[PDB]
């Protein structure tokens, strides 16, 4: 409501590519082929959750 | 005391990544059998969460 | 006080691997002796517990 604004999450479009995110946000692959991951910016970043 | 948050999310389906964005990463390394077309190269059409 | 589980188990033999889904990570590695085929490409019909 403040802020306008909309936090992204972690996805990406292919699952192989996707399953370096859960290894952590070092290990993670950005970009590979036409496909690409996006990991989250929001404030349950750290969480169990 | 017990409250409640909101989060309002952002996902992109059908993006491409620009001229300059893709790549592949120590070289070519998700690469099906021999004899099939990558589908890698082709524009995603998904996400998965 | 010595208790008894139950638990039930979901094992699949049979299946074949969604289209988007079937690479080999870090190219091909689990490489034959040249000139013989690769079992790995068949379609599975094996288990191992």
């Amino acid at each position: 409501g403040l802020f306008q604004e909309a936090y992204p999450l972690t996805c990406a479009s292919d699952p192989a590519l996707l399953r370096s995110a859960r290894n952590g946000e070092a290990h993670a692959r950005e970009t590979h082929f036409a496909q690409y991951l996006v990991y989250d910016a929001s404030p349950l970043k750290g969480l169990a959750l | 005391l017990v409250g409640a948050m909101d989060l309002t999310f952002v996902l992109p389906l059908g993006l491409f990544n620009p001229v300059m964005e893709r790549f592949a990463a120590h070289a070519g390394d998700l690469v099906p059998a021999p004899g099939h077309p990558d589908p890698r190269a082709f524009p995603p059409r998904q996400l998965f969460f």
